[PDB]
């Protein structure tokens, strides 16, 4: 079963009780993500 | 903008209402009276995640305060007859608490929205 997901990508850590359910972009280096997937550019979401 | 989530709180002189939704903004916003005639608040609204109304319900003074305690929204208020017209009329009286809730956003800017008459 691939309907649940969870966030793998995140630049900071979070506060409690707080509901990050945003889907950016996350840039792991110094490369810009151009609002496109990439190296170093991955999608922070991942399938259980 | 729709990148994140927001909370909207408006009043039509006779409803208050809280929204909490990945809104995306119309960076201009106003009612306009002419008996409501404009209502430029957002552009888009989708995936909600809370919603609220309440019953159909210078000259006068209202204070808030809003605050953010680890997911707790707080909201204070006071209201009291003014006359006056520039000043800060001493004489401090106690505020009271009205409102919690669980919005629970991540708050870092605000505006206000206005009535202008036409």
């Amino acid at each position: 079963n691939y309907n649940y997901l969870y966030r793998l990508f995140r630049k900071s850590n979070l506060k409690p009780f707080e509901r990050d359910i945003s889907t950016e972009i996350y840039q792991a280096g110094s490369t810009p993500c151009n609002g496109v997937e990439g190296f170093n550019c991955y999608f922070p979401l991942q399938s259980y | 903008d729709s990148k994140t989530q927001s909370l909207l709180i408006v009043n039509n002189a006779t409803n208050v209402v809280i929204k909490v939704c990945e809104f995306q903004f119309c960076n201009d916003p106003f009612l306009g009276v002419y008996m409501e005639s404009e209502f430029r608040v957002y552009s888009s609204a989708n995936n909600c995640t809370f919603e609220y109304v309440s019953q159909p319900f210078f000259k006068n003074l209202r204070e808030f305060v809003f605050k953010n305690i680890d997911g707790y929204f707080k909201i204070y208020s006071k209201h009291t007859p003014i006359n006056l017209v520039r000043d800060l009329p001493q004489g401090f009286s106690a505020l009271e608490p009205l409102v919690d809730l669980p919005i629970g956003i991540n708050i870092t800017r605000f505006q206000t929205l206005l009535a202008l008459h036409r």
